């Protein structure tokens, strides 16, 4: 089981840099070139740069050459990224990925991604979101099933993270993408049960904002 | 660099028929050795993307064989025989017979559906929220098909344009439908102000809007 593991969302201030990393495991770290994709506003894929861990060897895309630093640390499997002077553009997802093409053979190895990581350059500061109930009065579907839903408004930065009953409810379940409005996000989910489940049964809403260090659970009551 | 055009933008097919993605360039992709870097990604919802195709026809280890590659010079199809619902997501040609490495802008594959009407609910302020002197009416549309819709609030019979926020998911792979959210915020005071809050929607299902309301008051 072949895996690469990236860092955690962040936030930057206007100019300053970040140094992402792509930790792996399951294959011979030094054996393979690494490469980096930058993703914006969704499809919008640019290659960044790839590494051989083994020499250090990088060859960069000329539009990154000053912006992007590529290291690798063999006695850690971890390949890292250092971005500098951070601007409007370099808001994206950046992916690290075990690409797999073998120079020598002219053929290829099964390609690895890490999950991504998100990087938002801004100069608005850190709020807590504010987690209200929605209980039905008219969204309440009538009988044989009714529907819930759990308002998260108000933070910043993104991400937030929100399940239904610790995760045990995830079927019925949507959530929808923050959007930002005057600095702040507002994010939203609906879950629908069984007339016979709810009121009966608790229904609770559980939220995260890591940035912000707020968890916070709401019971969805009549 | 190489541009390199994908086309459609998006696509729309029934679980059972074949779709055919075409990707052209801007420079031949035959390198000097005789062979063409030409490879296919899919990027599924809230994934990362993963090959599908390299050297313009060969499939790469644990990818199905409905999925076929073919093409030459700077002229290129991904062509899906039999459509399935994990074939839903963006697909990307990406070329790396030039350097640096470019990437097609992507073409979004939706699963063509009956037609869902959508399954509305509407939400009044929470306590906790009035209390903050805030209050926001949430309305949710779900599971309907196509995505095309047009939400609109009315308060007391007047539209409110102002102060709306709407979001809305991707095709859900179990049913292929799309859901929306549309929540409309106003102070504390406004809102103990009106009467009827109104949740109003337009949808190919229907030759009429589609309401969802409640009259606020007290006891
Ligand atoms: O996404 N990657 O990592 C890529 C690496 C190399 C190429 C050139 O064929 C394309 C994409
Ligand atoms: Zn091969
Ligand atoms: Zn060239
Ligand atoms: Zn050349
Ligand atoms: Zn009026
Ligand atoms: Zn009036
Ligand atoms: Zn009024
Ligand atoms: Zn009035």
């Amino acid at each position: 089981e072949m895996q690469l593991q990236q860092s955690g969302a962040e936030l930057l201030r206007p100019g300053t840099s970040v140094k992402l990393s792509c930790k792996t495991s399951g294959y011979i770290f030094t054996s393979y070139w690494i490469h980096w994709v930058k993703q914006r506003s969704g499809q919008g894929l640019e290659w960044i740069a790839r590494i051989y861990p083994g020499t250090g060897s990088t060859y960069y895309n000329e539009k990154f050459k000053g912006k992007a630093t590529l290291t690798a640390d063999k006695s850690s499997s971890t390949a890292y990224m250092q971005l500098s002077t951070l601007k409007s553009e370099d808001s994206a997802v950046y992916f690290c990925t075990r690409w797999g093409f073998i120079p020598v053979r002219e053929d290829y190895v099964m390609d690895y991604w890490g999950q991504g990581t998100l990087v938002t350059v801004s100069s608005a500061k850190t709020t807590a979101p504010s987690v209200y109930p929605l209980a039905p009065v008219c969204g309440d579907t009538t009988g044989s099933s009714v529907t819930l839903g759990c308002l998260v408004k108000g933070y910043f930065p993104e991400p937030v993270t929100l399940t239904w009953n610790s995760g045990s409810l995830s079927s019925g379940v949507h959530t929808f993408p923050a959007v930002l409005q005057s600095d702040l996000y507002t994010l939203s989910s609906s879950v629908t049960v069984t007339s016979s489940t709810w009121p009966s049964q608790s229904i609770t809403c559980n939220v995260a904002h890591p940035a912000s260090s707020t968890k916070v659970d709401k019971k969805i009551e009549p | 660099d190489i541009v390199m055009t994908q086309s459609p933008l998006t696509l729309s097919v029934t679980i059972g028929q074949p779709a055919s993605i075409s990707c052209k360039s801007s420079q031949s992709l035959l390198y000097s050795n005789g062979k063409t870097y030409l490879n296919w990604l899919l990027q599924r919802p809230g994934q990362s993307p993963k090959r599908l195709i390299h050297l313009v026809s060969k499939l790469d280890s644990g990818v199905p064989d409905r999925i076929t590659g073919s093409g030459s010079g700077t002229d290129f199809t991904l062509k899906i025989s039999r459509v399935e619902a994990a074939d839903l997501g963006v697909y990307y040609c990406v070329q790396g017979t030039h350097f640096p490495y470019t990437f097609g802008g992507g073409t979004k594959l939706e699963i063509l559906r009956g037609d869902a009407a959508p399954t509305v609910s509407i939400f009044p302020p929470s306590s906790e929220q009035l209390t903050s002197g805030g209050a926001s009416v949430v309305c949710f549309l779900n599971n309907f098909y196509p995505k095309d819709i047009n939400v609109k609030w009315k308060i007391d019979g007047s539209e409110r344009q102002n102060g709306v926020l709407n979001s809305w998911t991707d095709q859900d792979s179990k049913d292929s439908t799309y859901s929306m959210s549309s929540t409309l915020t106003l102070t504390k005071d406004e809102y103990e102000r009106h009467n009827s809050y109104t949740c109003e929607a337009t949808h190919k299902t229907s030759t009429s809007p589609i309401v969802k309301s409640f009259n606020r008051n007290e006891c």
